[PDB]
RNA sequence: CUUGUCUGACACG
DNA sequence: CGTGTCAGACAAG
């Protein structure tokens, strides 16, 4: 029942700092040392460092000294991490994993905070229906910053026969599509509605 | 600074079979304790990693006996017996022995399945986007295998490898299939200047390319 | 559960 | 040299 909850997404501009959170529940937050890891999207993992939550003594990866700063609020059971002088090379996913023994390897991991380092501004998405020329429909989310978007069909239903393709980046803009395959008995009679909810700018809903 | 190489970069296995993912290290990971702090981590698609083995062979709470770890010194092996479909994802070996803790390159375990042919679906631009001076032609290629497919785009009879976005989703836990999405983002002026649009898919599952087209 | 320990980390003196 | 906190392991009573 040891859970680890991190802060939500973050778009910061090249040159600035940012602090991340890691709430721990279900165990003595001060007992087990906290660990942080970095994984650029589509790449491998990389250990950052660990902080002794009882004394707040920190140990970093020498390549991360000057970038990361491990602190915490032992009373609120929340662990923090600070990244100064952000560059595009730092735009990745940062996890916080608890230590299993001797502050050497990890056992439990958080869901992961997604950091985005870019000067681009927040642009709301544009949803477009995908009508045919069983049948297959679609939903096109085009032109948005920053990630993330939530695309669901029928308020969460119709989870089967649906493929949500990862978003692609082009000219500081995102584009996400999702196809849905349903029985032929449905589209002319029963309607499939797309639900796009970009927490940074808007939330749109449109039928086919 | 010790590096971790994983011999199997990709490993296609059929359900029931066992897989051997090896992870040789750059230096000796044997700490003065006599203990080797070599781990194995699993990161299923769309999820954060989970610990599997934590000494060289010690199984963490949750893993069955199928997963066993062997090898000491600089050569290490992970054995996944009785492979399942919920075992998709990349496997990392992690050493908590020396100064900087370092992972390996990863290993993408692929579930070996029967050959499947894509279900190519094409969609003309939306009337809403057309009013917005935009016209995106989306192409869908779903439920196929292996992942070796090639998508082409033609405009009025001419290969257009220009302004094309391809999106690949992970291997389905249930279907064990892949699905691709290509889209050709043009302008309204550029779109209405042509009549016939196509996206083609060349796959092992078809001696001839799967062609879809329309003319508005 | 109790006793005798082994071990890694951090803080401190 | 030592001291404290923290955990994960142990053998034996």
């Amino acid at each position: 029942e040891v859970q680890l909850q991190q802060s939500g997404p973050e778009l910061v501009k090249p040159g600035a700092s940012v602090k991340m959170s890691c709430k721990a529940s279900g165990y003595t937050f001060t007992s087990y040392v906290m660990h942080w890891v970095k994984q650029k999207p589509g790449q491998g993992l990389e250990w950052i460092g660990f902080i002794n939550l009882y004394n707040d003594g920190t140990k970093y990866n020498e390549k991360f000294k000057g970038k990361a700063t491990l602190t915490s609020d032992k009373s609120s059971s929340t662990a923090y991490m600070e990244l100064s002088s952000l560059t595009s090379k730092d735009s990745a996913v940062y996890y916080c994993a608890r230590d299993y023994y001797g502050s050497r390897w990890f056992d439990y991991w958080g869901q992961g905070t997604t950091l985005t380092v870019s000067s681009a501004k927040t642009t709301a998405p544009s949803v477009y229906p995908l009508a045919p020329v069983s049948v297959t429909l679609g939903c096109l989310v085009k032109g948005y910053f920053p990630e993330p978007v939530t695309l669901t069909w029928n308020s969460g239903s119709l989870s089967s026969g649906v493929h949500t393709f990862p978003a692609v980046l082009q000219s500081d803009l995102y584009t996400l599509s999702s196809s849905v395959t349903v029985t032929s008995s449905t589209w002319p009679s029963q309607s499939i509605t797309c639900n796009v909810a970009h927490p940074a700018s808007s939330t749109k809903v449109d039928k086919k | 600074d010790v590096l971790m190489t994983q011999t199997p970069l990709s490993l296609p296995v059929s359900l029931g079979d066992q897989a051997s993912i090896s992870c040789r290290s750059s230096q000796s990971i044997v700490h003065s304790n006599g203990n080797t702090y070599l781990e194995w981590y699993l990161q299923k698609p769309g999820q954060s990693p989970k610990l599997l083995i934590y000494k060289v062979s010690n199984r963490f709470s949750g893993v069955p006996d199928r997963f066993s770890g062997s090898g000491s010194g600089t050569d290490f092996t992970l054995k996944i017996s009785r492979v399942e479909a919920e075992d998709l994802g990349v496997y990392y070996c992690f050493q908590g022995s020396h100064v900087p803790y370092t992972f390996g390159g990863g290993t993408k375990l692929e579930i070996k399945r029967a050959d499947a042919a894509p279900t190519v679906s094409i969609f003309p631009p939306s009337s809403e986007q057309l009013t917005s001076g935009g016209a995106s032609v989306v192409c869908f290629l779903n439920n196929f295998y292996p992942k070796d497919i090639n998508v082409k785009w033609k405009i009025d009879g001419s290969e257009v490898q220009n302004g094309v976005l391809n999106s690949w989703t992970d291997q389905d836990s249930k279907d064990s299939t892949y699905s691709m999405s290509s889209t050709l983002t043009l302008t309204k002026d550029e779109y209405e200047r042509h009549n016939s649009y196509t996206c083609e898919a060349t796959h092992k599952t078809s001696t001839s390319p799967i062609v879809k087209s329309f003319n508005r």
